[PDB]
């Protein structure tokens, strides 16, 4: 229904399934759909939902092995999320826990646009004690030599 | 002095027979139900509300005919209620085997507030767990009594029996006037039931007979609808 | 207790206990089982002698109601006794009344009421006894019931009361009752009584069989000594 | 408060007869259900068939009982009370024929056990029968009617009822049912009983386990219906 | 006044209804409503839930054994 263009509707349809519920379901396909209903109230701009979803979601299972494509869909999606709030401290936490992924570590482009974010929201954050912790901890990296105008 | 609350034919050292008093009480836990005279004739009225739809509504009424011109509501134990009203129409049926004449409203009330009393005067049997509101016509005039299981009949003008009895009293004494008229009187009752009846007066959960000149009569459900049409 | 004297108090879990108690005080008695066949009742009784003194057949639990059923009671014997007096005082009144001998089933039914008023005044007590009621006939064919102390009675192909009930039953499921007539049937019974009777708590105890069905013509009468000693030397041969 | 339920003639002191409610308790103790339903022309009641042996003769483990050749009656509760207010109404069902000639309507035999239940209970002599009946027959120019009379000697008629140990449910089952207004057929009457056996009870349903009784407008004589009628209208309410 | 509620939400329609209920009568089913409303994973209390709570709350009969009534 989504591919035809129908994305309210494929949102709707798909929020009425609970994964909770089924617990025979594998822990990181039940993640997939959760990550699913997440971009399609995403789509719907149904953020009430969205967060509530996020609540629902642990942030544990993103230190396991191969869920590396799920912690970048999820937390691109709570960057989204948190774009359309204007949190800028909690996208610069995002950001931050995208950049210390390994698999986007590895690659030199990907590593690069993550920390350039990351610096980026943490500028846009308003000054308080919390960001001044992040600008401190973000300051302190090496690897901002090679982005020179944002290490500026 | 719970000691003397079990026997029937035991004064309690205070003098008071305890266990008429319990059924007394078991009446006042009944269904409510109220009765008022006017000038007109008599109106008594009952909440008949089921436990569920499932309940056939038109099975089992609750005002019931003695003589053509005798009615007869209760507030208490419902078996007891068939078993009073058997009583009732068999010593009406007696009276005018002997005297060819409808039995009168007040002597049909002392020989069924008698037949009551037959049933605390011994131990193994239980009161009538059941307070009667009895209406009938008589020589142009209106009659209303209420029978007790203790055998005391009284004469009341207008009253109310069972739960939030004393709720029904209180709205009595108050929209409640001697020069009234039947209609009145139907409106009055409706009134006094809705001050203790949780949920919408459905024609069905309410059952109301009127002795009138005419006699005695049970109102059909129609009527029931108009007048708490007319009502609400 | 408090809800336990009498049989007209309902406890407040609703049970009548005196009847449950007169139930238990049957479960205490000797196993007596009865088997309906193909055509034709067999009772089979085990009978503790107490003393040696006894004689043979005395306190025999196989009672004859009517010319047509036998009863085979379980439980105390005198309420026994008092039982089988009313159910031939009640299968006379139906033949004086009626004419022809009283199909088992209604009285079954009569004699269940009979017991059942025993468990509603506290003037009277339940019967202790529960028997069984056989019978068999050209146009309704075999028939045997169940009455407890309670009074509930229905029809059953094959039953034990007593000590040993399950026991018995476990033994009576595995026979094909519909398909053989009782002459084998009775070797059957007296092989399942001398395997559920507990010879080293029940000491001595005595066999009594009785069949009615269309090799008995319809009556109901005791087995004859013959066959009596045969299925005993049948049952005595499984001991292994 | 619960010193005063020894004896039936007893008023509690908040005025409640505490040996009837132990006897409507009793009812629940025969382990069974049972569900009546009224359809527009024809009255069903189903109720458990447990026969816990292969030994029984499961003929005379029937729970259904004719009272009279047009009304019939479904027990609960204790067999042997059960039995005995099936010939109490028999009795008093012939006594109302021979006393004036036409048949008992299905009305007066349930009023007329609850007078004598009520009787039992004010005279403090014989234990109250803790066995729930339900009738059923075609009165004349009334339908089909089905009444239930309890220990307490209360009878009511009902469009649909049930007792046992599962009766709240079954009860909130058919009052979700009865209230979606619907052609109240034969066939929808025993699908209707059915359904509300097994939802309360959650078994399949083989055609062994439960005996039905019918009464119909067209034929207004009490009929249990056999096992090969069950199992069609099993099948055809699965499918 | 804490909780979500909606705009359909009329607490008058259950405010005239002539049944004799309590402030904790009124807590209940309030409190009934919310849970009702989050089971079926709303963040907005609906009429639908509060008509449910309201007729849960209102049954206060239970088995009443229906003669002495």
């Amino acid at each position: 229904k989504e591919q035809n263009g129908d994305v309210k509707e494929a949102a709707s349809i798909l929020q009425e399934l609970q994964v909770e519920t089924y617990g025979s379901m594998e822990k990181k396909e039940r993640v997939e759909f959760i990550l699913e209903q997440m971009r399609l109230c995403l789509a719907v701009k149904d953020y009430i939902r969205t967060q509530i979803i996020s609540k629902k979601i642990n942030t544990k299972f993103f230190q396991e092995e191969n869920t590396e494509k799920l912690k970048l869909k999820y937390y691109n999606l709570m960057i989204q999320l948190d774009q359309h709030e204007g949190s800028y401290l909690s996208i610069c936490k995002h950001y931050r826990a995208i950049y210390d992924t390994p698999c986007i570590q590895a690659e030199s482009e990907k590593w690069q646009q993550a920390l350039k974010s990351v610096v980026l929201y943490v500028i846009l954050a308003p000054f308080d004690n919390e960001q001044s912790d992040l600008v401190h901890r973000i300051s302190g990296d090496k690897k901002l030599e090679e982005i020179p105008k944002y290490k500026d | 002095e719970r000691g003397y609350s079990f026997s029937l034919t035991t004064f309690s050292p205070s003098g008071k027979l305890v266990q008429i008093e319990y059924a007394l009480a078991a009446v006042a836990g009944g269904a409510p139900s109220v009765g008022i005279k006017a000038a007109n004739g008599v109106v008594l009225a009952t909440e008949k509300k089921q436990k569920s739809i499932l309940y056939d509504e038109r099975s089992v009424h609750k005002v019931e005919p003695i003589t053509k011109h005798i009615g007869l509501v209760y507030s208490g134990m419902g078996p007891d209620y068939r078993v009073l009203v058997h009583r009732a129409r068999k010593l009406a049926q007696q009276y005018y085997l002997v005297y060819q004449e409808p039995i009168p409203t007040a002597q049909l009330v002392q020989r069924v507030a008698s037949v009551m009393q037959e049933y605390t005067q011994s131990g193994g049997v239980r009161p009538f767990g059941v307070s009667l509101l009895i209406c009938g016509w008589n020589e142009g005039r209106p009659y209303l009594f209420q029978s007790d299981p203790s055998g005391a009949y009284f004469a009341w003008k207008a009253t109310a029996m069972g739960k939030n009895y004393v709720n029904g009293k209180t709205f009595l004494e108050k929209r409640y006037n001697e020069d009234l008229e039947l209609e009145d009187a139907i409106h009055t009752a409706i009134l006094t039931l809705k001050e203790s009846f949780e949920g919408q007066m459905t024609e069905d959960n309410i059952e109301v007979g009127i002795c009138n000149e005419a006699g005695f009569r049970r109102l059909t459900p129609t009527e029931v609808k108009d007048y708490l049409a007319a009502i609400a | 207790t408090g809800y336990d004297l009498s049989a007209s108090t309902f406890s407040p879990d609703g049970r009548v206990f005196q009847v449950e108690y007169a139930m238990k005080a049957v479960e205490n008695s000797s196993t007596a089982i009865g088997i309906r066949c193909k055509d034709g009742v067999v009772f089979g009784v085990e009978k503790l002698v107490l003393s040696k003194l006894y004689e043979e057949g005395s306190n025999k639990r196989l009672f004859n109601v009517d010319r047509h059923v036998g009863m085979a009671v379980a439980g105390l014997l005198a309420d026994a006794r008092s039982l089988a007096d009313i159910a031939r005082e009640e299968a006379s009144n139906f033949r004086s009344n009626f004419g022809y001998n009283i199909p088992l089933k209604h009285l079954a039914d009569r004699v269940a009421m009979y017991v059942h008023a025993y468990t509603l005044y506290s003037a009277v007590r339940p019967f202790g006894c529960s028997f069984m009621l056989g019978s068999y006939s050209v146009n309704d064919g075999a028939q045997l019931y169940m009455i407890d102390p309670s009074g509930v009675s229905y029809g059953y192909w094959g039953c034990a009361i007593g000590k040993a009930r399950q026991a018995a039953k476990t033994e009576i499921e595995k026979l094909q009752m519909k398909e053989m007539t009782c002459r084998d049937i009775v070797k059957e019974v007296a092989k399942i009584i001398y395997i559920v009777h507990d010879e080293v708590k029940d000491k001595a105890f005595e066999l009594e069989l009785s069949w009615v069905g269309e090799l008995t013509n319809g009556r109901h009468e005791i087995v004859p000594k013959d066959i009596r000693e045969e299925a005993e030397k049948y049952a005595k041969e499984s001991l292994k | 408060s619960a010193g005063f339920d020894r004896h039936i003639t007893i008023f509690s002191p908040e005025g409640r007869l505490y040996q009837v409610e132990y006897a409507f308790k009793a009812i629940n103790q025969g382990g069974l259900t049972s569900v009546a339903v009224r359809g527009k022309d024809c009255a069903v009641i189903v109720t458990q068939k447990k026969v816990p042996d292969k030994l029984l003769d499961s003929s005379t483990v029937t729970h259904l009982f004719k009272i009279t050749e047009n009304i019939g009656c479904v027990m609960t509760g204790m067999t042997a009370d059960s039995r005995s207010q099936v010939q109490r109404a028999r009795y008093e069902a012939a006594n109302w024929k021979y006393k004036y000639g036409y048949e008992i309507p299905v009305d007066m035999l349930c009023k007329r056990i609850a007078d004598i239940s009520q009787v039992y209970t004010q005279n403090a002599e014989m234990r109250p029968l803790g066995c729930c009946m339900i009738l059923i027959g075609i009165d004349e120019e009334q339908g089909p009617q089905v009444y239930k009379c309890d220990p307490a000697g209360y009878y009511c008629g009902f469009k649909a009822t049930a007792a046992g140990v599962k009766q709240t449910e079954s009860t909130s089952f058919l009052e979700k049912k009865v209230k979606k207004k619907f052609d109240w057929t034969f066939e929808q009457t025993v699908e209707t009983a059915i359904t509300c056996l097994s939802t309360v009870l959650s078994i399949d349903f083989k055609p062994s386990e439960i005996e039905v009784g019918v009464v119909t407008v067209e034929n207004p004589k009490f009929r249990i219906l056999t096992e090969a009628e069950i199992d069609a209208h099993l099948v055809a309410l699965a499918e | 006044s804490k909780m979500n509620l909606s705009e359909e939400v009329d607490l008058e329609d259950y405010v005239a209804r002539p049944d004799k209920i309590s402030g904790a009568d009124i807590n209940s089913i309030c409190q009934e409503s919310g849970m009702l409303a989050v089971r079926e994973n709303r963040y907005i209390v609906l009429a639908k839930d509060f008509e449910k709570a309201y007729k849960t709350v209102i049954k206060k009969d239970e088995q009443e054994h229906e003669f002495y009534k």
